[PDB]
């Protein structure tokens, strides 16, 4: 089974072993930890996803109906058997602690682990820890590995400081399993690491405007999902977040059901390519500085139900590619400028029968809508009056996968 | 032309027009035989009580058929029968009866294999059509052949039905059997659109004025005009209503005004043919005929005021000049040409009355468009990938688990379950927007007698009826609006069952086989024995037909079974199924 | 052009069937600088004639405001909560208030000759027709399509109301019964009041009917009726016909009543959507019963504190739709009823009992846990008490039977809101728990509302109209009968014996 998959499948699936029993982990997790492992195209990743999924080594569920595009896996389950975890971990115990690739590493109420006070060679760490923990931080040196993952169930929790000997880190995750969230401090560390390049957090309380603060010159991409913002300031203009940031292109909150206004700094990251505020449902208004990233390409909004309209500056996203407001039931109309856009050629607007198409929308040529059919009322009358339209309608089906998460 | 339209050629109408000149003075009818044709013609009157029943208290004199005599003549989901005129059908009753020797000639002429054609002059006429739809009720529904096919064949009859007789004529494909002639001023015509109060002083005067035989009276300029004016006004109103309520426009005032209106319940039905001295033309949509019966007969110009009410009288006597000389007159059938401006203005309508009778004519086109649509979406995939899904997947694996799909569903423990909730809805959806169509009279009059629809409709309803029953038990709705035969069944369901009964046909119904055991049960042996006895008397003709299933009701998991099982050894011992 | 041949058909319809002659005959009796009256009950229908003074040309523009509180308000049943006020015409409210006195005695001989199915006409000229208005508007303080109202016949008069009136009488039964002729060469200075009802427009060569008030705006936006009615009677017989409104007006209401027809299709379609999201309901109440804490306190609790994924889809996207349509379908049936014989006729009334019944206690649990008080009588909302009294009106007329052997396991509560009591006693018992310094006469009333509370306790138990899923051991019901068992020592009841020796356990098996 293990020996009998070819090469490549076989550390895929070892990485399984890092995650904790019958989490139900989303297929964006260890999609961007493999990206920046193996180098590897997402969407190939996302194939042998699959294929671990064909040869009944995973269980992979859809959550609802969005499709393969690029690199939008925020909704996917992976859920794997005990077994099968056990199995991925019974590979890698035949090497030493110390000199492990894969080690998985458990703290129970600040007993710490003795042989610890060596030098570990993983590539590869976990860290798990319980209720009782009182962030209490053991020393310890571990200068050979490139991913990191936190298992939480406290509090109220603090970043080890040997974080900063970490000369080759790559990747983060952090995933609270606490009835409340988490209340993380000492982050600043981070900001001596050279190569970190993907930071994902998950129900963990963080006053987003620390990262201008921490000067995160290599960061490429940054994920949130279901955190909790605290009281949102915004007056402090002492950091240029365009030289502090000069690194990032994507931005995926998901969830944050408290953020109400979007932060003021991320209107500063002149490098931005993707934005995508999906489930969202205090988020009533975006600002108007928006129109200040000349080089957005993609834009989703899914499933943002308070939305009630798109702020006017979307004129001046001159790179916009891809438009995404599927189940925006708030919105009423589009902005009236929205056909000066000369390059936007696709748009899901599914569950979006309510929402008032401007004229301008007439000046474009070549778009794809992917829509159902109330929302094709309103795009089969303009039909005559553009040269190469397509409006794709596929249909709801309906299953009971989101019961998964309850 | 004319006779690829109405499937009678000229030397019938000869033929009918001289055997209807003879019928004035035989007693009740006249028989003529040429070769293969049989003609009988029927006598007309000119009194009032032939007209107005003296014994009817109702302002039209209009009286309900009877649901075993003429048993297609009802809307057939709805339930409601036809309305006809009492006299006329007095008459009808008088000529049928054993002492006439009229049945006997009848059924000597059909075992012959000849042509069979009904005639009359006015009054005559309305009996004509009367014996006609008998016949058809008699002879031609019971194996139709087009040796059987009748003939009818009018000269300015009066207006003989309501507005669901047209619609029975419509959905069997009979009104095409149907053919009547009206001069443009024939004052007959149009009589039986006015109240019954507004001529009743006024009334025989006229009527014997339009006797052929006692042509000794005289006339008078005032009565005549009297008659003619409250006559127009009448029908003036009439069909006033009916354009206000073509498609439902605005309906509030005009209800609060129906609250002062008396209008007459009289349609036409059948074909008619309008004739003047340079053209012929012929309508099949009532709506149409109904507003040119009152725009053909305004003046052409001011003047003509004094030339009308004594040329609508002289000019129903004018049926044998047309008779001998309509080969030499233009043909045009309404309601396909579409260069209708020359022609109706030729009939002498006005530009007001054109634009009412396109409007009639748009609307049937709207009906039709809006049939084409519906089968299209009947036709697609994803519907029939929702019918399908019942029958292959979900109802083999509930047989496959011993309780099958009723009970199944009634626990509902799986995601599968679900699934068939959803489907259930969403099909439910789609017929009841259909019979939304229906109730409205937005679909053409043969939808309901279409056998497409009659299949899928009866498919639907023998899958997912115990379903629907199923969510009104499972969820304990019994209890809040009763049983469900009475106030819970949809009227989707009453609709299907009853389209594919008059179909084949010329504890009710098996699809609600459950019902009737979720009503049945729990309940002492002795207040049951009749309901339990007739129940299980149906079963063995609805296993057959294939309204229920074998495979699943006897099933050891299921309801039905584990009510039967609780019976008493004295029952069942006897029972008609003891060996399931 | 369905409108257009509408309008005048249905004028020729009205001038055919003959009420202006008799109405304007009636008048002219009465006439040919005081309030006046006349009253003919002819075999045919009941007529009512008012007469008024003449025009008044400086008064012609002052108003008189009126208030649903407000106590000389003759018209409390026709404001809203969307219109909570609206203004009448001075000089013509002041003619009807003075009149009262009789007409009080009319208005008993006039609903009782309506109640019997005969039809009554309230006509006047020019200031007796507002004086007539306001006296047809009094009696229609009681509406349903299946019993009888007054129509109103108004010869020459001049607006009464401002727009929150006609916004009250926009699409309602109540403009139904209002018809004022008005001929074409008369002007209306609209900048404050405004139209209400249908409209005849009288032509020289016609006449038309109108129902749409911006199209009369259109018009009539800026003589002796003798005559114009007897022009309209010549003009009967006419041989040539033009158009007497220009295209402009056609087209707007040709499409504003397609939208009306259009939107009146749409919830039709709808509910089989929201019939969907019910079922998704079902699941999520199905998972919390499954985990012991039942559907309010597991919403109440991912209200405060929101964690899971399958909670924020319920209430933000299922929820949030089903309170959006009910509310749209109760605001849209009150004014236009349908099928005549009751309005929201079968699948909509029942849907509608089923969908109160299920989502109204998380309406509770917002009410309750954003910090409020009295939801009963203080806080539901409009759409919530027109359902129940609407079920509850027909309940009476079907018969059913309840078995006392069955499983009540998915019975929903009748009493839509039994957690808005519940929540009522936790505060009081907390509100005793922690007082200081507090009088007797206080503590007295306290503890009248936990004896009121325990006896309609033990009579929803008792006659079988609760869901065991109160009994459930992490719901509120039992942390109330916790904290209730401690504050009440050893006075034993029913509902202590019921409670202590576990017979809650086997409630609807």
């Amino acid at each position: 089974s293990f020996d009998a998959l070819d090469p490549n499948l076989k550390e895929c699936f070892l990485d399984m072993g890092s995650f904790l029993e019958d989490q139900k982990i989303r297929a964006s997790v260890i999609i961007d930890m493999w990206v920046e492992l193996y180098g590897k195209g997402s969407s190939i990743l996302y194939m042998y996803l699959e294929d671990l999924a064909s040869q009944n080594l995973l269980k992979l569920v859809p959550l609802g109906t969005n499709e393969h595009e690029d690199g939008f896996y925020n909704d996917f389950l992976v859920t794997q058997h005990d077994i099968l975890r056990e199995l991925a971990i019974c590979q890698s115990e035949f090497k030493e602690n110390l000199e492990r690739k894969r080690l998985n590493l458990e703290i129970l109420e600040n007993t710490f682990p003795d042989w610890c006070l060596n030098t570990i060679n993983a590539s590869l760490l976990s860290i798990s820890t319980d209720d009782l923990f009182s962030s209490k931080w053991l020393e310890m040196d571990c200068p050979n590995v490139e991913a990191l993952v936190l298992n939480l169930s406290s509090s109220d929790y603090a970043l080890p400081s040997f974080i900063s000997g970490m000369k080759k880190l790559k990747v983060l995750t952090i995933t609270n399993h606490g009835f409340y969230p988490a209340r993380l401090s000492n982050f600043s560390c981070l900001s001596s690491l050279p190569n970190l390049k993907r930071i994902r957090l998950e129900k963990v309380s963080i006053t987003l405007l620390d990262i201008p603060q921490l000067q995160l010159s290599s960061l490429k991409k940054l994920s949130l999902v279901m955190c909790s913002f605290g009281e949102v300031f915004y007056d402090t203009e002492d950091i240029v977040v365009s030289n502090a940031l000069s690194k990032l292109q994507e931005i995926d909150i998901d969830y944050c059901y408290d953020l109400d206004e979007l932060p003021y700094w991320i209107s500063e990251i002149v490098s931005l390519k993707t934005l995508s505020i999906t489930n969202c449902n205090k988020l009533s208004q975006l600002p108007e500085a928006i129109g200040n990233l000349s080089r957005l390409e993609v834009l989703r909004l899914c499933s943002s139900m308070n939305l009630s309209e798109l702020p006017e500056a979307t004129e001046g996203l001159s790179n916009l590619r891809f438009l995404d407001i599927s189940h925006c039931l708030g919105l009423r109309k589009l902005p009236q400028e929205i056909g000066k856009l000369q390059n936007l050629k696709k748009i899901s607007m599914r569950k979006c029968s309510g929402c008032e198409l401007p004229e301008s929308v007439t000046n474009l040529e070549n778009l794809e809508v992917k829509c159902d059919e109330e929302t094709g009322l309103l795009w089969e009358r303009l039909k005559p009056k553009m040269r190469n339209l397509r409006v794709q309608e596929e249909e709801i089906e309906h299953n009971l996968n989101l019961l998964q998460m309850f | 032309a004319f006779e690829a339209l109405t499937g009678i050629n000229g030397d019938l109408i000869t033929r009918s027009w001289s055997a209807s000149k003879q019928a004035y003075l035989t007693e009740r009818y006249h028989k003529e035989e040429a070769g293969a044709v049989v003609i009988f013609a029927f006598q007309p009157s000119f009194s009032e009580k032939d007209f107005f029943d003296p014994d009817n208290k109702s302002s039209f004199g209009e009286i309900k058929l009877n649901r075993v005599q003429f048993p297609c003549m009802r809307k057939i989901g709805k339930g409601d029968v036809a309305t006809v005129n009492e006299a006329f059908l007095k008459n009808l009753e008088a000529i049928i009866d054993p002492r006439t020797s009229f049945q006997a000639s009848v059924e000597m002429a059909v075992r012959s294999r000849k042509q069979i054609v009904f005639t009359g002059h006015s009054s005559g006429g309305a009996t004509a059509i009367l014996a006609t739809v008998w016949y058809l009720e008699k002879y031609f529904i019971r194996n139709p052949n087009v040796y059987l096919e009748p003939r009818c064949v009018t000269f300015g009859a009066p207006l003989v039905g309501d507005s669901i007789f047209s619609h029975a004529l419509g959905r069997e494909k009979w009104s095409r059997f149907f053919v009547n002639f009206v001069s443009r001023f024939d004052i007959v015509p149009r009589i039986m659109l006015a109240r019954k109060a507004s001529v009743e002083e006024t009334l025989p005067h006229v009527l014997a004025q339009l006797d052929p035989r006692k042509s000794s009276v005289q006339e008078s300029e005032q009565r005549i005009t009297e008659f003619y004016t409250r006559v127009m006004r009448d029908t003036s109103t009439v069909a006033n209503q009916a354009v206000c309520e073509l498609t439902g426009s605005a309906e509030a005032f005009l209800e609060t005004l129906s609250s002062f209106l008396e209008l007459s319940p009289y349609r036409p039905a059948g074909t008619f043919v309008f004739s003047t001295e340079k053209r012929l033309v012929a309508v099949n949509n009532s709506d149409a005929i109904l507003q040119m019966l009152f725009y053909t007969s305004q003046a052409s110009d001011e003047q003509e005021w004094s030339l009308i009410p004594f040329r609508s009288i002289r000019d129903h006597h004018s049926y044998e000049e047309l008779v001998q000389s309509m080969g030499k007159k233009l043909f045009n059938h309404l309601d396909g040409e579409n260069s209708i401006e020359s022609t109706l203005n030729d009939l002498g309508v006005s530009t007001r009355g054109r634009q009412y009778v396109q409007a009639a004519l748009e609307e049937e086109k709207k009906r039709v468009e809006n049939q084409k649509k519906i089968i299209q979406v009947i036709e697609q995939e994803r519907f029939l990938k929702k019918l399908a899904w019942i029958e292959d997947e979900y109802k083999p694996k509930c047989q496959a688990h011993k309780n099958g799909y009723y009970d199944s569903f009634k626990v509902s423990n799986e995601e599968n379950d679900f699934k068939a909730n959803v489907k259930r809805a969403e099909l439910a959806g789609v017929f009841d927007e259909v019979l939304g169509l229906m109730k409205k009279c937005q679909l053409p009059d043969e939808f309901e007698g279409d056998i497409d629809w009659i299949k899928l409709a009866t498919r639907y309803r023998r899958l997912v009826e115990p379903l629907d029953i199923a969510n009104y038990h499972r969820h304990l709705k019994n209890e809040d609006t009763g049983p469900y035969m009475k106030r819970g069944r949809p009227t989707r369901y009453i609709y299907a069952q009853r389209g594919y009964e008059h179909y084949i046909l010329k504890s009710e119904c098996g699809s609600c086989f459950w019902a009737e055991v979720e009503e049945l049960k729990g309940k002492p042996y002795e207040e049951v024995e009749v309901r339990v006895k007739t129940l299980e008397g149906m079963l063995g003709e609805w296993i057959t037909d294939g309204e229920v299933d074998d495979k699943e009701i006897f099933l050891e998991g299921s309801t039905f079974r584990k009510w039967w099982i609780t019976l008493p050894k004295n029952h069942k011992s006897h029972s008609p199924l003891r060996d399931y | 052009s369905s409108s257009s041949l509408k309008g005048s058909a249905l004028g020729k319809l009205v001038v055919t069937s003959g009420l202006l002659h008799s109405s304007w005959s009636k008048i002219l009796e009465i006439h040919n600088s005081g309030l006046e009256f006349q009253i003919h009950r002819e075999e045919k229908f009941t007529l009512v004639v008012f007469s008024a003074p003449p025009i008044c040309r400086s008064s012609s523009s002052d108003s008189t405001l009126l208030h649903v509180k407000d106590k000389e308000n003759p018209f409390p049943f026709l404001c809203s909560e969307n219109n909570p006020s609206f203004s009448l015409h001075t000089p013509a409210f002041n003619l009807f208030t003075s009149a009262s006195t009789s007409l009080t005695y009319l208005k008993s001989e006039l609903l009782q000759t309506l109640k019997s199915e005969k039809p009554v006409i309230i006509t006047g000229a020019a200031l007796g027709g507002s004086v007539a208005s306001l006296y047809t508007l009094w009696l229609l303080e009681t509406i349903e399509p299946t019993l009888k109202r007054p129509l109103c016949i108004t010869f020459g008069s001049p607006l009464i109301g401002d727009a929150s009136l006609q916004q009250i009488l926009e699409n309602s039964v109540r403009n139904s019964c209002f018809l004022h002729v008005v001929s074409a060469q008369t002007r209306i200075k609209m900048d404050f009041f405004k139209p209400f009802g249908t409209f005849l427009i009288c032509f020289d060569s016609g006449c038309v009917c109108i129902e749409d008030h911006v199209a009369v705006t259109e018009l009539l936006n800026g003589v002796d009726y003798s005559q114009v009615l007897n022009r309209l009677d010549q003009s009967m017989l006419s041989l040539a016909d033009s158009r007497l409104i220009p295209e402009d007006v056609i087209k707007g209401i040709e499409k504003r009543a397609e939208m009306k027809n259009l939107r009146f299709d749409m919830m039709f379609k709808k509910l089989n959507d929201m019939k969907i999201s019910m079922a998704y309901i079902e699941w999520y109440k199905k998972k919390c019963k499954e985990v012991k804490i039942g559907y309010y306190d597991r919403f109440k609790t991912q209200l405060a504190f929101p964690s899971k994924e399958f909670d924020i889809n319920i209430k933000n996207h299922h929820k949030s739709e089903l309170n959006r349509f009910w509310k749209s379908v109760v605001e849209e049936v009150e004014r236009r009823p349908q099928s005549d014989a009751s309005i929201l006729k079968r699948r909509f009334l029942f849907s509608g009992n089923n969908y109160r019944r299920m989502i109204e206690p998380l309406d509770i649990a917002e009410y309750y846990l954003e910090g409020r008080k009295e939801y009963r009588t203080t806080g539901r909302s409009h759409h919530y008490v027109m359902l129940e009294k609407w079920f509850g009106m027909e309940s009476i007329l079907i018969e059913k039977e309840r078995c006392k052997k069955r499983d009540l396991s998915d019975l929903l509560t009748f009493d839509s809101c039994f957690w808005a009591e519940v929540e009522d006693s936790l505060i009081v018992i907390n509100q005793l728990n922690t007082t200081v310094g507090m009088r007797d006469d206080v503590r007295e009333v306290l503890t009248r509302k936990l004896v009121e509370f325990e006896g309609y306790v033990w009579e929803i138990i008792t006659k079988r109209e609760v869901s065991p899923e109160i009994f459930l051991e992490e719901s509120s019901f039992m942390k109330w009968w916790k904290e209730y068992k401690k504050i009440k020592g050893f006075n034993s009841s029913y509902l202590t014996e019921f409670m202590n020796t576990r017979k809650y356990e086997s409630y609807g098996k």
